[PDB]
């Protein structure tokens, strides 16, 4: 629901005291999927034919 | 004959 | 222990509450590291400032007082000492609560209190007193009468200036003078480098990459191998945390000693 | 390695049996041709070969005196640039070159590098690494070898 | 302020957390089908039961060793704190220590130890001056033909007259020969004033 | 997945002089930094995906329920007021130009507090080291106190802990003789642990004795 | 009586009642003698 509840989840209690309480971990998850392999790799003779 | 390998002979082992 | 793998994440869950304990230990060490700097440096309450006229009886404190010319607002000896966001995998470095500017301001306030007040600023209200009379009282505190100082103030100021000047020369000519300050940094760097390098070591599996284990082998054997992998990595992290706890206990002892020394030697005239 | 002049060791030969039992490796470096053959054959007991320094653009210097038989070859290289360093012409600046061969899992590996020498009577004291150039994917057990001089 | 007993509650909370974790780490599977030894011995055959109970006992022994190491570190810290407290009780209660900040902030006068759960409380009685006033000072005074230095005190001036007072409490007293001592003449001390002593 | 190398990372252009035969590219902890594009021969550096740690600043449930989240390490441009302190992106507080005492330590000098600005909102500010006191330093001026204030301060120092002792064969193995047999193979560890616990207990007793039992006569 | 799964908390030697007769004795020495009772 909220980070105030994440504090009560990471530390088993309901009355939270005043302070910086570590709760979780951020991890930017990847957006795109880039897969680059080599250049050309055998060009076939469809040329001259067209 | 026979001679010395001062310090020659070292190569870049892996391509890193 | 397990990076992107959620298969691994699900087997660390059953290995108990070891992770929680390690995070608690690190948070405890972190707080203690900042309580240490506030027991050593934050011994004053009011921030004292040096007078505009830097004529303190004849003793030239230019090398220890903060220099307003340079932007960092520090002492040249402090500049010589300081001149003498990386997130590879999991392990992050938290910045200290008190920055270098705040520590420099605390040291400048303590120096201004030792010059203007001497010892009364650390045991109550700051009582103004000239530096020659303060030095005469400090001489009387060890047995030497004050007439000796009132007669040889010139020679005493000359010797003090010479010693202050030779301090910087000794610190510059001897790069190994900061033994412990460099030793703790080298120990932390070695611990981090070892904790990172011990991820590429096979603990009984076919390789050290979790993705390779999950791809090549079947789920049953992959679980058996990732169990050994997580056991080895947890043992390595526990060893690192235990070494960090021992080093933090040693640093706490050293910081308590430094705080006692600053409270007995700077805030007063100790006879030990 | 080789320092005194050049154009003598224009090739090599590898093989463990040399009796038409395993594939060989000829690295002959002739005029604008460095075709490497990995055929399996028994050539002879003394692979002699002359220079025949014909400066013609259309001429074959590697005669058929090195080998006398052929079989179903397994690999060949048709690289246009010759696997050999450049020669220098100067009073005392000679051409120094070394070749680090090897043979592991399957690949051979031929690391190599050229260096100029500054003195004519001093020993070549200096550090010079070697980077990989070509990797032959042919795997074959090899225990001996034979140099190919001129 | 219920948070005044920070360390006394902190050590108890740490011990309770360590015990609760050592007890809770028995229901965690370390590579077996469950965490109950009876279930392992009942469902599976003796050979596989041995292989699983080996991992179980390895994990439990590692957990107990971690608990013992943490207890040893905490006991070393408690030993250091107890040695500090014993030194403080021996220097502040059994005597009048002159170490600054040791027996409280200020000039140490007394210290009364009291009992506390797993700890000790010291009521350090300190001397804190207040209501300071600025006065005109001088290193020494110059008589007819000789200088006079303060024996125990400081030469202060209210503006017209000169008096010798204590370094921690203003008590104006006339400058006599019983609180000064002659050393040299008025040609070497920088800042010497011209006053008259009372023989 | 550049010609096989499979990693997740922010790929940015670099300046590395790669020698013309080197392909991957590594570091001093055996990671996998710079990668050379299979196609366009440029050298781009991989830099770890912006990860960090979430820290929730709470002034106490008794006071209120408004909280602030601190993303340690992140740069705000990687995810209400958003201030970038050198200790992280603090989302949920506004940076006040004033200076107060440090209530909740944020990091790198920044400190947070729940204040009724002009209305209760978590604020952020630079902690003040105290009040600037300029003491006069005339060549012939001294400050002598006229009164005194006896102050009785308090200090809390621990002495001992709870002496614990675990039943090793009973804790590690329940009431299962099968299990007892396999611990006898694991060695002499239970003995070492029991010895350590007994030493800790004797040490706590000695600490209590040396702290409290310092006199012989019991005065009344 | 407190027992769990093997782990026990042993009783302290000096009871709170005794750690308190040492504080009263120290206080009586500090009041009557001051510093001479410790030397």
């Amino acid at each position: 629901l909220d980070p105030l509840s994440e504090t009560k989840c990471t530390l088993k209690s309901f009355t939270v005291e005043k302070g910086i309480y570590q709760t979780s971990n951020f991890r930017v998850q990847p957006t795109e999927s880039i897969v680059r392999f080599p250049n050309i790799t055998n060009l076939c003779p469809f040329h001259e034919v067209f | 004959s026979y001679t010395n390998s001062f310090t020659r002979g070292v190569y870049y082992p892996d391509k890193v | 222990i397990c990076g992107d793998s959620t298969e691994c994440s699900n087997l660390l869950l059953q290995y108990g509450s070891f992770c929680t304990q390690l995070k608690r230990a690190l948070t405890g060490i972190a707080v203690e590291q900042d309580k240490n700097t506030q027991e050593v440096f934050a011994q004053v309450k009011q921030i004292y400032k040096t007078p505009p006229i830097k004529y303190f009886g004849g003793f030239n404190f230019s090398q220890i007082l903060p220099d307003p010319s340079k932007p960092s607002k520090r002492s040249p000896i402090e500049d010589l000492l300081f001149n003498k966001a990386q997130k590879f995998n999991g392990l992050t470095v938290l910045p200290p609560l008190l920055t270098d500017e705040m520590i420099a301001q605390y040291t400048s306030a303590l120096l201004a209190g030792t010059i203007t007040s001497g010892w009364t600023f650390g045991a109550g209200p700051a009582l103004q007193i000239p530096f020659p009379m303060q030095m005469a009282y400090r001489f009387n505190g060890i047995g030497v009468t004050q007439n000796v100082l009132y007669e040889n103030q010139k020679l005493i100021a000359n010797q003090f200036n010479s010693a202050i000047g030779k301090i910087q020369d000794s610190l510059s000519s001897t790069p190994s003078a900061l033994g412990k300050l460099q030793d703790v940094v080298n120990h932390n760097a070695q611990a981090l480098n070892t904790l990172v390098k011990q991820l590429s070591s096979k603990f009984g599996a076919i390789s050290s990459v979790l993705n390779d284990i999950l791809s090549r082998l079947d789920p049953p054997e992959a679980e058996v191998q990732i169990d050994r992998l997580i056991t080895g990595r947890l043992q390595s992290l526990q060893t690192y945390v235990t070494q960090q706890l021992i080093r933090a206990a040693e640093i706490r002892a050293s910081a308590n000693l430094a705080a006692t020394k600053m409270s007995e030697c700077v805030l007063g005239q100790s006879k030990r | 390695a080789s320092t005194e002049k050049s154009n003598i060791i224009r090739g090599w030969i590898f093989g463990t049996t040399l009796d038409s039992k395993t594939q060989s490796l000829l690295i002959v470096n002739n005029a604008t041709n460095v075709v490497i053959k990995v055929c399996e054959f028994q050539f002879c007991n003394d692979p002699f070969l002359d220079v025949y320094q014909k400066n013609n653009k259309s001429w074959m210097e590697s005669e058929f005196r090195v080998y006398s038989s052929a079989n179903n070859c397994t690999f060949e290289y048709v690289s246009q640039p010759f696997l050999m360093d450049l020669e220098g012409k100067e009073g005392n600046f000679k051409n120094l070159r070394e070749f680090v061969f090897k043979n592991i899992d399957g690949y051979f590996k031929i690391y190599s590098k050229h260096t100029p020498i500054n003195l004519e009577r001093d020993l070549p004291q200096g550090f010079s690494a070697l980077e990989p150039l070509v990797d032959l994917p042919i795997g074959i057990n090899i225990t001996r070898f034979q140099t190919l001089l001129a | 302020t219920p948070s005044a007993l920070g360390k006394l509650q902190d050590v108890v909370n740490h011990n309770a957390q360590a015990l609760n974790t050592l007890v809770k780490q028995l229901s965690s599977k370390f590579g077996a089908i469950s965490s109950v030894l009876n279930d392992i011995l009942s469902r599976l055959d003796p050979p596989e039961a041995e292989v699983q109970i080996d991992r179980l006992i390895t994990g439990r022994l590692q957990s107990l060793q971690t608990y013992v190491t943490q207890q040893l570190i905490r006991a070393a810290e408690i030993r250091a704190s107890a040695n500090l407290a014993a030194t403080k009780m021996s220097e502040c209660v059994l005597g009048q220590s002159k170490r600054v900040d040791f027996c409280g902030k200020g000039y140490h006068l007394m210290s009364f130890p009291q009992s506390a759960p797993h700890g000790v409380v010291f009521l350090h009685v300190t001397y804190v001056p207040a209501q300071e006033k600025n006065f005109t000072t001088a290193p020494a005074i110059c008589h007819d033909g000789k200088a006079h230095f303060p024996r125990e005190g400081v030469f202060v001036s209210n503006g017209t007259h000169w008096f010798v007072t204590q370094r921690n409490f203003y008590e104006p007293q006339i400058i006599t020969t019983d609180n000064t001592f002659v050393s040299g003449n008025c040609d070497v001390v920088i800042g010497i004033v011209n006053n008259t002593v009372y023989d | 997945n550049f010609n096989g190398l499979t990693g997740t990372g922010v790929l940015t252009e670099s300046n590395k002089k790669f020698l013309p035969f080197q392909q991957f590219g590594r570091d001093i902890a055996d990671t996998t930094d710079a990668v050379r594009d299979p196609q366009t021969l440029e050298i781009l550096d991989i830099t770890p995906c912006s990860f960090g740690g979430v820290s929730v600043i709470t002034p106490g449930t008794n006071t209120s329920n408004q909280v602030a989240v601190l993303y340690q390490g992140v740069n705000c441009t990687e995810v209400s007021n958003v201030f970038q302190t050198r200790a992280g992106c603090l989302i949920g507080a506004e940076y006040v130009n004033n200076s107060y005492e440090c209530d909740i330590p944020i990091g790198a000098g920044i400190c947070a507090s729940y204040q009724t600005q002009t209305s209760q909102s978590i604020i952020a500010y630079t902690m003040s080291l105290g009040a600037e006191n300029s003491v006069a330093y005339s060549n012939n001026s001294i400050a002598i106190p006229t009164n005194f204030t006896i102050s009785v301060t308090t200090e809390i120092l621990p002495v001992s802990m709870t002496k614990t002792s675990v039943d090793c064969t009973m804790y590690i193995c329940g009431d299962s003789t099968e299990c007892s047999n396999l611990l006898l193979q694991y060695g002499s560890f239970c003995t070492q642990l029991k010895r350590a616990l007994t030493g800790i207990a004797v040490e706590q007793d000695k600490n209590t004795q040396e702290v409290f039992a310092q006199v012989k006569q019991i005065y009344k």
